[PDB]
């Protein structure tokens, strides 16, 4: 139209764009913690 | 919470925002394109499929830490989901981690 | 009003006429007020179910909006107030119960008297068409949190009280809202209570029968009949979560509606699973297997029912 949308996707990329922050965010957590705790591996087990 | 609580969720409330008639003034002519109405052909299930997204990728990602890893370093097991090697005894590791 | 008022100590003959066709004018008034009661049961029962997402009839927007037309004719409805009752609006086959008020004086009584009255019939007609299309078998019984009758008492509570979420917040920014001062606050206080009190009903089913779960038992011994321990703390996690689970249907608009709920019925529960918990919490090496929940965590699930 566009609208893109209908608020629910303009308002819910408020979801789709937002829920690729909780995923892009999730890789970013469990990327930290993560590699962190493997660097805490390597030292934890090599070390 | 919030957004399967716009899809039934009323969504007709926020209809009834403007049709208050934003009374003072009198009309009334409230012709919006309602809404948003929506979705119900597989954007819906383009919704669910996108929250179906972020709970397998939660799914995945402490799935991740069943591997210990698998007993030992596969230490950096950022990727991906295989090798089950079974030798279950002992400690080094069933732990994971 | 500009001509009775004018400059008096005069002769003034038409006068009377003036109060005869002004007469006529406060049956205007009158007839206006019955018109917007009768108003509010005709034009309310025009509708017969309850929503899809079971919302706001916009009748009742037509009801308040049609108030903002009583609203900035505000002077000319002070003097027009004048002199005629409560029962110059009222079918007289009535209760008081029905209306949520506790003077003659002067218009300003008749001003908050009088609007407040009409939201009152606004409660009873729209109760009374829940109370037909839910059970449309039986008696419309009303004002009844007590009632042994419903079972919708939480569905016809969060509708009702979406209806008053709208004429509050049309009195949000009207000049009922600054003409419907004192009382008529706590007239819609007690009319949202009620239905607030619906939707406490079960809750103090739950409570109810969990004391009374305690009280049937206060004859005998510590609880050798586990059956006991596990009838009273368990049916009372069974209805618990039935609670919990209805309470999912509704969401609410109000944020003090949900702080006036959550509150309302943590204040219902709490110091029976104190002494309660903390009276049958010396059974078991692990009560765990018969005993689910703390204090801590049952507030907290409280204070996470209330997203």
């Amino acid at each position: 139209k566009n609208t893109t949308s209908s608020s629910n996707e303009n308002p819910i990329l408020r979801w789709m764009s937002i829920k690729m922050n909780g995923f892009q965010n999730e890789l970013n957590e469990l990327s930290g913690h993560m590699i962190s705790k493997i660097i805490h591996s390597q030292r934890l087990i090599l070390q | 919470e919030h957004i399967e609580k716009f899809l039934d969720g009323t969504y007709q409330n926020s209809i009834i925002n403007e049709k208050r008639k934003e009374n003072i003034l009198i009309g009334d002519s409230n012709i919006i394109e309602s809404y948003q109405k929506s979705l119900i052909l597989k954007e819906e299930q383009i919704n669910e499929v996108r929250l179906k997204g972020e709970e397998f990728i939660t799914s995945v990602s402490q799935n991740l830490i069943s591997f210990f890893t698998s007993s030992q370093s596969s230490l950096p097991s950022s990727l991906k989901d295989s090798t089950g090697d079974i030798t279950r005894s002992n400690k080094d590791s069933g732990s994971p981690l | 009003n500009d001509v009775k008022k004018s400059l008096r100590g005069k002769e003034l003959q038409n006068y009377n006429l003036l109060q005869d066709c002004t007469q006529e004018v406060r049956q205007v008034t009158q007839s206006l007020f019955r018109d917007a009661i009768d108003r509010i049961i005709k034009k309310a029962n025009s509708i017969s179910t309850i929503p899809s997402n079971n919302g706001v009839t916009e009748a009742t927007v037509d009801t308040m909006s049609r108030l903002r037309k009583f609203s900035e004719y505000k002077n000319g409805c002070l003097g027009a107030m004048d002199n005629i009752t409560r029962e110059n609006w009222l079918p007289s086959n009535y209760k008081e119960k029905e209306y949520t008020l506790q003077n003659w004086e002067d218009h300003n009584v008749l001003l908050s008297c009088f609007i407040s009255d009409c939201i009152d019939t606004l409660a009873v007609n729209l109760e009374r068409k829940a109370q037909i299309a839910l059970m449309p078998n039986q008696e419309p019984d009303v004002a009844n949190p007590n009632s042994s009758k419903n079972k919708h008492k939480q569905r016809i509570g969060f509708f009702i009280l979406m209806n008053l979420t709208l004429v509050e917040q049309i009195v949000e920014k009207s000049e009922l809202n600054l003409m419907l001062a004192g009382e008529g606050h706590s007239r819609l206080e007690r009319l949202k209570k009620r239905y607030i009190s619906y939707m406490v009903s079960d809750w103090r089913d739950l409570t109810a029968n969990l004391m009374d779960s305690v009280f049937i038992d206060s004859s005998g011994k510590k609880s050798k009949d586990k059956e006991q321990i596990k009838e009273k703390f368990r049916k009372f996690n069974e209805g618990f979560e039935d609670l919990v689970s209805k309470t999912k249907q509704y969401k609410l608009s109000d944020p003090s509606l949900k702080v006036t709920l959550k509150s309302e019925i943590i204040s219902l529960v709490m110091p029976m699973y104190e002494r309660f918990y903390s009276r049958y919490k010396d059974s078991f090496k692990n009560p765990r297997k018969h005993i689910k929940y703390t204090p801590d965590e049952l507030t907290t699930v409280l204070n996470q029912l209330v997203r």
